[PDB]
């Protein structure tokens, strides 16, 4: 399948009370590798999964000196940001950025992105030619002058399709045994009577990785998001992720629903019924 | 463009000074570079707005720099010493991604720390006519300039005629010679040539001058001795034309 | 973030190739620049390795394996006489920190089209008998050395240009104040036997 | 791995 | 300067046994700002050891977060959820069920 790595930057001003709080973290996929928080006792980048523990003493000295280096920058930008939008030094403020590549079934270079955003709105992005800044508004548009002519891009361009990349390829061997795999979704299907004529039937998917699947529900063989509820997936807190989808029907007619699951560990999907 | 202020500064060893630095409107970041002679510049210090980003080869026992508002910038020395006689630069960038970007710089404060003032001289300034037998040979006249017994090295050479500076037909030598190249406390000599075709140094109303600019002392240092304090000051020598 | 700039001086002639070294020595991920300065004016970029571009004629090359970045042009040009710095942005050092190279001064030897070596004496416009000699309108092969005699002093030959007239002359002074100093026996390094050494 | 450049808005 | 709700979801990292050893999951998405104060609750007191992940946020900006804390699930023990957010008027309790 295809396979990612991205890093997300959030830091938050708190003024009166410190320094703006800097949290990093990097993901392979659906897996979290690494983390970084500037309040935190260790003032070290740490290890998150099995698999980057053995990088060696030297890419820890290495990654927490740069991530030490872009905490600083985000400060400076919550400072530069409040002067963009004429704001006052009071209100507490949040800067995030992300970045990553993807990688496709050949494990080639895919796609690349790097966006920041300001206050939750979108602030700048990299465009997917990697040669052209998105700006919004128009303290973004200094910001896009600022990044046009330092050759910003033509950093990152070099950063997402070479670096980026080989290293998303290193970790994907080195953590074969837990990124390469495909866990099919445990399933199981629950009745509950919700009056003396209608009744919920819940579809469940449980431990299966990675996060994508598709749960959905048909009525005599007819997709019916009709009367549905389809919660987001969630982690199951030991590295796998549970989901489920529930339409509620009126009783004595619940043989006529079906619930079919699309997954990857699924070598063909998968219909159930009550 | 960058401003730097003031451009050339003589004091003594063990005492104090402060340079100032304007940066370009707008620019997020401010870099203090020391430059000795035959080395490349070396950075002291480099704000990002009003915060320090890389304080790490700045003398911090002797060296002081401030940014408070993030806009112009001070460089102190508290006390110079010897070995502190150097170019100093402030330069800036827009600022998306510090010094991963062009620099654009000031022209510079030319320093120079001294173990006495009592050394210090302005220049004598001599200019010498064409003589006849390179115009007889080629028709062209060369005019030569020369300052003499400056110290320290801060001057600047220019020619005018007819009361307009000139810089066709001009050379000047790029560094100035040791008058006696045995001493430290050397004085200096410096050259200057204006070449002109024959017809114009033959026209009696044709009038040149040349103008050295020397960098002395300021009118608050202590000065103690029987000839006139060396200032900052403007001496010229003139030629008339002739047939 | 050593940068060496390996020669301190390069001299060559108008219309002759232009190659100065630069080598670099950074364990992190840098981005390289060359910045010029000509003379009576400030240091100033000349050009940057990511924006793969060419200025003034120049070119250099990013070269990984050989940690390069050499300044090159085919057709040197005396407007080219300058100070070169290579410099080497450090992206593991904070703020992206710039190291420059020691520099090298580059000179552009200019073509004498119509040599015409001569030794001239000029003497003082006002008092009188200080007098100075005058070598000029020599080739630019002609090196000027100074003198054995620590009380007369020689300058460096230098190059002026009488633009309308598209004129070009190399120049330099000898003088002495010791008053039995000649112009006949001022300027013994190696000129040409050809010198013009007007009569008295 | 982190990405080495520092920007800044 | 944008506001957004945080979803909530209460649940196991298995399937419920009572008397079995397991974990109580409270994951909280799509919230902004940050500062969010989230307890779990056993028959309505405040759990305390609780971890939680790092923070870390979805496309389109708004956080997420998973609290989770080592619990035994009986029968009568009530287990909940109680998240507090500027985005709420008051703070919201999310009852755990064993089929949700």
């Amino acid at each position: 399948g295809s396979h990612s790595m991205r890093y997300f930057f959030t830091s938050v001003s708190r003024p009166g009370r410190g320094e703006p709080r800097f949290i990093a973290v990097g993901y392979v996929d659906d897996t979290q590798f690494v983390r970084f928080d500037s309040d935190a006792a260790s003032q070290r980048m740490e290890p998150r999964a099995p698999w980057i523990e053995q990088e060696g003493p030297e890419y820890w000295d290495g990654e927490t000196r740069k991530v030490k280096a872009h905490s600083q920058t985000h400060r400076v930008d919550l400072g530069t940001l409040r002067g963009y939008y004429n704001q006052s030094e009071a209100g507490s403020h949040t800067v995030q950025r992300m970045y990553g590549c993807d990688v496709g079934s050949d494990w080639r270079f895919l796609r690349g992105y790097h966006q920041y955003a300001y206050d939750g709105k979108d602030y700048i992005a990299l465009k997917e030619d990697l040669r052209s800044w998105t700006a919004a508004d128009m303290a973004a548009q200094t910001t896009k002058h600022k990044w046009e002519a330092a050759h910003v891009a033509e950093q990152l361009r070099a950063y997402l399709e070479g670096t980026c990349v080989e290293w998303l390829r290193r970790y994907l061997e080195n953590g074969k045994e837990t990124l390469q795999r495909t866990d099919a979704p445990k399933t199981h299907m629950t009745h509950h009577a919700v009056s003396d004529h209608e009744a919920t039937l819940r579809c469940w998917a449980l431990s299966f990785y990675p996060a994508e699947i598709t749960l959905t529900w048909q009525r005599d063989g007819e997709d019916q998001t009709q009367d549905t509820e389809l919660v987001e997936t969630r982690p199951a807190g030991d590295g796998t992720f549970q989901k489920w989808a529930a339409v509620v029907v009126p009783s004595g007619q619940e043989q006529r629903y079906t619930c079919h699951v699309q997954h990857e560990g699924l070598p063909k999907p998968l219909t159930l019924r009550w | 463009g960058v401003a730097q202020s003031p451009r050339y500064k003589i004091i003594e060893k063990r005492q104090s000074v402060a340079f100032w630095c304007n940066p370009i409107s707008g620019h997020a970041t401010l870099y203090w570079y020391q430059q000795i002679l035959g080395q490349g510049p070396k950075l002291l210090i480099q704000f990002q707005n009003n915060g320090v980003v890389d304080d790490s080869q700045l003398p911090k026992d002797r060296f002081s720099a401030e940014r408070l508002k993030g806009v112009d910038s001070t460089l102190k020395i508290q006390p110079a010493k010897l070995e502190d006689s150097a170019v100093y630069l402030c330069a800036s960038s827009l600022g998306g991604a510090g010094g991963a970007d062009t620099q654009y710089f000031g022209p510079g404060t030319r320093l120079t720390v001294l173990e006495d003032l009592k050394n210090v001289f302005p220049p004598e300034v001599a200019v010498f006519e064409p003589s006849e037998a390179e115009i007889s040979h080629t028709q062209k006249a060369t005019l030569v300039c020369l300052a003499t017994g400056f110290y320290p090295d801060h001057v600047e050479l220019s020619w005018w005629v007819n009361g307009k500076e000139v810089h066709s037909g001009v050379c000047t030598d790029p560094q100035p010679l040791k008058e006696q190249p045995a001493l430290n406390d050397s004085r200096y000599a410096l050259s200057s040539r204006l070449r002109v075709s024959a017809t114009f140094w033959q026209n009696p109303r044709n009038h040149f001058r040349c103008q050295v600019q020397f960098y002395g002392l300021s009118e608050n240092d202590e000065w103690t001795q029987d000839r006139a304090k060396p200032v900052t000051q403007i001496v010229s020598a003139e030629a008339w034309g002739r047939a | 973030q050593r940068v060496t700039q390996p020669e301190k001086l390069l001299s060559v002639f108008k219309g002759a190739p232009v190659e100065l070294k630069c080598n670099y020595s950074y364990s992190g991920s840098p981005e390289l620049f060359w910045y010029v300065q000509y003379s009576r004016q400030r240091l100033q970029l000349l050009l940057r390795h990511i924006s793969r571009e060419s200025i003034k004629g120049f070119t250099a090359d990013l070269n990984k394996g050989e940690t390069s970045f050499h300044l090159k042009k085919p057709f040197a040009q005396e407007e080219d006489s300058a100070m070169y710095y290579c410099a080497l942005s450090g992206f593991n050092n904070a703020g992206n920190m710039l190291t420059f190279g020691g520099g090298t001064r580059l000179m552009v030897k200019p073509n004498i089209q119509n040599p015409d070596p001569a030794v001239y004496q000029l003497r003082d416009s006002k008092s009188s008998d200080k007098s100075v000699c005058l070598f000029t309108d020599f080739d630019s092969q002609t090196n000027v050395s100074q003198s054995k005699d620590s009380d007369v002093y020689i300058t460096d030959k230098c190059v002026l240009d009488m633009r309308s007239m598209d004129f070009k002359s190399n120049s330099a002074v000898a003088w002495s104040n010791k008053s039995d100093f000649a112009c006949a026996n001022a300027f013994n390094n190696s000129i040409i036997p050809e010198d013009t050494f007007f009569p008295s | 791995r982190l990405q080495s450049l520092q920007t800044y808005v | 300067m944008i506001q957004r709700t945080p979803k909530i979801q209460v649940y196991s990292r298995h399937p419920a046994e009572n008397g079995k050893s397991n974990f109580l999951n409270c994951y909280v998405s799509g919230f902004h700002p940050s500062d969010i104060e989230v307890d779990l609750l056993k028959n309505g007191e405040r759990i305390e050891k609780v971890e939680h992940s790092d923070l870390s946020f979805s496309k389109d900006w708004s956080f997420y977060l998973l609290y989770y804390t080592e619990f035994t699930p009986t029968e009568k023990d009530e287990y909940a959820c109680r998240v507090n957010h500027v985005t709420l008027s008051q703070p919201k309790i999310v009852k755990w069920d064993r089929d949700m």
